[PDB]
């Protein structure tokens, strides 16, 4: 599965966080459910008895 | 490699309101007299065979002689109609008040009202007038046959306002998403030449069926061994528990298979078509045809 | 008169995941085969370190383990109809008229 | 107008390039979206989806299986959708030990509901029903869906393999020795009138007969018992009509060398089942006789 | 009732557009005087006349 | 094995006469029948003429016409012959072998031959000691009312002298239905006329049982008011023999007539056929017509 991987790559600007020593993206989906028909899965709710 | 289609010219000019008002029925049930190449629009619906004295009855079996026909595509000038193939599926107008659902025996009706409607709008030149058949399922379309000969039964005794009680019973069917009045035939207490006819097509079969039994069932009777005829007997027997020249039984016999032939009309149901999906809000829905 | 101004139609705003920062959780790989495969797996050799014990007191196995992981498919289909007045205007075509 | 165009040979839709091939010729365009070759381009059969409660979905996962609409007078559902196999829970026809057998495995909430609006009312069964085709490729999801096909031979798509229609033993019988090359397959139900209650009495009739004409003929010494049930429902009960023996219509039709027996399995509960093969879907109306 | 078939045939000028509660919604408040709605390709902009 | 084939060559083995040859061309694109249903059936099994019976049972040939597949000629040429069964719902052309004028939109029915009356029978077109026999297409009213005929001439001939039996037969062989004139060849008490008249007099009686009482009664009611021909002429036939309805109940009334319709189609459809054709516009000629819902 690693070898099935192109090669090809290409530069693309993101906002990052380093926790831990580690590096760890951030990335909003609005762009990609805005104007659309159906629920962003990130926006849920939870049923407190 | 264009689909053939028939092609049909309206003759009074039509203002763009007007051709507008066609391409709201672009799926729409057409019939036509005969399969001509060209046809005049005066030709196109059940308006040309529109009458007064005559009844739904002679509307009920000339349209079956009707070749249906959807409008597949309106322009100006020409407007095309394809006549459909069997086998094939094609959408079709909700033009009926019945709401569609899926796999409904559909089957092609004369249009009626019950006085004023909310929305008798339709294409409309001088004097002419456009008139599309409803699309009703199969079994409401036997109940509103089943309601309009017995509604004429009683035709003959208006008199009785308590036989009138029932008649309102009959005058209004009640199916489901739906609240039809189906309108008297009768008017003005006398009957239409057509309903007289259709009650005499099958009060006089019935009445030779209480006489002409009692001979043949005997000499028939012994021979059976099924004995499902011997028992017929009995209630024809029990049937007298209320209170001849040989050429007259053939005439007898003769009128009795004949007027059943007349009350064919009224008895089975060609079916036209048969659903598959239904659009939302049934504004219409596709149904592949079946002759 | 009416004045009718410019008219205007709005442009949907591209996307793609191979560029979404989404796709650092996932490993897109093209397979055109894709529909005749049943499901995948992913078997997993394992064998744990053991320490030496002390006296009175039971011994380790030189245990090994294994373990099987599959996969899940996922399928998506999306409707779009075209009017059939559509096809007859996409390559039939009368008159060279404006 | 040409004499050219109409010497030319009829056109072969697979040699034309696809609409969206032919869209994208033009721009130069390229999407990624497969273009070459639409599904579905070559099938004379017609389908229509038909969503299906969960508890029902058992035996019709296997391709190849009669389904009806049972019309309901409640407002929802109004047509609750029925299999021919747990549509013999209530025939008389079916034998009591397979009654028994496979009603364990259809019961459900939702399927149990099924046999009680057969009892609402006093109305016939044929008036309640309606022959829909038969399943092919089931969706099987928390909804049930369904593919019915309305016409044509059951298969799976890219004709890869042609599914076979299902017709459970107990109720298929044929009328002669001697099958033809082709021969039509009918749904009859029949009724045998009785005093406390009219009995459905469900059959599968294959036969080389296909005029309506003579096919009520020889019906009528098989089913010679019920149709004395009926003129004896008469005379015992003035002030009562029942209507209509049975009703015969045309389901389709078959090859007949193909037919050969076979048996469903699920959940260890092995049934047999006559097997028609290349079934072609050809649905009739109702025609009652008496 | 404006003649919405000209604007779906004349050729119109690609402008991004940003603005709340969606598309679907903000003409369901009926924000906008005149508009119209429908589902898959339109058979009304082809009757040319 | 593959579906029954659409196409049917047919090959004589007998030699053919060059005047022969040519009858065929004349016959082109007429209802042929066939039974086996071979993909090269041989002409021994080709037409009606397999079979005629010394019995002769017009009504035998009725039933036994109707399992037969129905083909359409197509493509003579040298000693071969090509049947096609067109698929349901498609339209083709039929030339009428019959004598009989056609009318624009009507359904027509495969009958078994009714000879003319000088049964001059053209060329008749025969080899081997066998004959071609081709039946008849011809209008639903002709063809509803030829079986009811066989009918009411097996009612008659029950309960009555023999002599008697022929002067009702007689009168009802003939048929001068559409100005040409018909006559019924060996109409035979058969008992496929014994079933025939079962079912009918099964119908004959169970109608007068399903009848409303407000039903039959009607037409004796109308006439004390209405008056007109059809009322009179009818009337006749009838035996001899205000007032309030002795009930009226919409619900049990409503049932009392849905029952009554299903024997009615259990009556009508013995005199009724297998409907083939439903024609369109007839050629001007009256020697071919196009048709649909062949099959």
């Amino acid at each position: 599965l690693s070898q099935a991987g192109a090669h090809s790559l290409t530069p693309l600007s993101m906002d990052v966080i380093r926790l831990g020593e580690k590096t760890v993206i951030m990335e909003n989906l609005r762009r990609v459910y805005k104007n659309t028909d159906t629920k962003d899965p990130l926006e849920r709710n939870v049923d407190l008895t | 490699a264009m689909e053939a289609n028939i092609f049909c010219t309206f003759d009074h000019k039509l203002s763009i309101a007007d051709v507008g008002k066609l391409t709201k029925l672009v799926a729409a049930v057409v019939p036509i007299p005969q399969r001509l190449h060209l046809i005049k629009h005066y030709q196109l619906g059940l308006h040309q065979f529109v009458d007064h004295t005559r009844g739904y009855v002679r509307l009920r079996g000339l349209l079956r002689n009707m070749t249906l026909t959807l409008m597949r595509r309106v322009e100006g000038n020409q407007i095309l109609l394809h006549v459909p193939t069997h086998g094939l599926l094609y959408t079709v107008l909700n033009t009926g008040p019945v709401t569609w659902e899926k796999g409904d025996a559909l089957c092609v009706l004369p249009p009626l009202f019950h006085g004023p409607l909310a929305r008798e709008n339709l294409l409309t030149l001088g004097q002419w007038e456009l008139v599309l058949p409803w699309i009703v399922p199969m079994p409401l379309a036997l109940e509103i046959n089943q309601r309009l000969l017995i509604m004429g039964l009683f035709s003959l005794d208006r008199s009785y306002e308590e036989v009138k009680a029932a008649v309102q019973q009959l005058q209004t069917i009640t199916f489901r998403d739906a609240t039809f009045t189906i309108p008297d035939p009768v008017i003005d207490q006398h009957l239409l030449i057509d309903m007289k006819t259709a009650c005499l097509s099958m009060s006089m079969v019935a009445n030779l069926a209480s006489e002409l039994t009692m001979t043949y069932v005997r000499k028939l009777a012994l021979e059976d061994s099924s004995m499902l005829l011997v028992k017929c007997q009995e209630l024809l027997m029990r049937l007298d528990r209320e209170r001849v020249s040989p050429d007259d039984e053939i005439a007898r016999l003769s009128a009795l298979f004949v007027m059943l032939r007349q009350l064919d009309d009224l008895i089975r149901e060609q079916v036209v078509f048969t659903v598959c999906d239904v659009s939302p809000d049934n504004k219409s829905a596709t149904c592949i045809f079946k002759g | 008169f009416e004045a009718i101004f410019g008219t205007f139609c709005n442009r949907l705003e591209w996307v793609y995941f191979l560029t979404s920062g989404l796709a650092a959780a996932a490993h897109a790989i093209k397979f055109h085969d894709l529909n005749k495969l049943t499901t995948g797996k992913m078997l997993f050799h394992v064998q744990v370190p053991r320490v030496a014990s002390g006296a009175g007191l039971p011994t380790s196995r030189q245990t090994t383990i294994m373990v099987t992981k599959y996969s899940e498919k996922s399928p998506i289909t999306i409707p779009f109809e075209l009017s059939a007045a559509c096809l007859t205007y996409l390559r039939e075509t009368f008159e060279g008229t404006i | 107008m040409d004499a050219r165009a109409v010497a030319k040979r009829p056109r072969d839709p697979a040699d034309e390039d696809n609409e969206l091939v032919t869209a994208l010729k033009a721009k130069r365009e390229v999407n990624t979206i497969s273009v070459r070759y639409l599904y579905h381009a070559d099938h004379q059969a017609l389908t229509a989806r038909f969503f299906v409660p969960e508890g029902l979905v058992e035996f019709e996962a296997q391709p190849g299986a009669l389904l009806i609409r049972m019309e309901t007078g409640c407002d929802s559902p109004r047509h609750l959708y029925i299999s021919l196999y747990l549509l013999g829970i209530r025939a008389s026809n079916v034998s009591a030990s397979t009654r028994c057998l496979l009603e364990s495995v259809y019961t459900a909430s939702a399927a149990r509901a099924a046999l009680q609006w057969l009892d609402l009312g006093p109305h016939l069964l044929h008036r309640r029903l309606e022959t829909l085709g038969c399943v092919k490729t089931v969706s099987l999801g928390i909804t049930s869906l369904l593919t019915c096909v309305m016409r044509g031979y059951l298969y799976n798509t890219l004709k890869t393999e042609v599914f076979a229609l299902m017709i459970p033993k107990d109720m298929y019988l044929t009328w002669e020795e001697t099958r033809g090359r082709l021969q039509y397959v009918y749904l009859i139900i029949v009724y045998d009138y009785d005093g406390p209650e009219t009995r459905p009495g469900i059959y599968v009739l294959t036969s080389s007969i296909a005029h309506w004409q003579t096919l009520v003929d020889v019906a009528r010494g098989k089913f010679a018992r019920e149709r004395c049930s009926f003129v004896n429902r008469r005379i015992t009960r003035p002030r009562q009509i029942p209507l209509c023996t049975g009703v015969i219509q045309k389901l389709g039709w078959c090859l007949a060398d193909d037919i050969h027996t076979s048996f469903l399995v699920h959940k260890e509960l092995k049934l047999s089942v006559v097997r028609l093969d290349n079934f072609s879907v050809e649905l009739g109306d109702f025609r009652e006789f008496v | 009732m404006e003649n919405w078939s000209a604007l779906e045939l004349l050729p119109k000028v690609g402008i991004p557009t940003d603005f709340l509660t969606h598309v679907k919604t903000s003409a369901g408040e009926e924000m906008f005087e005149a508009l119209r709605i429908y589902y898959g390709d339109d058979p009304e902009r082809y009757n040319i006349h």
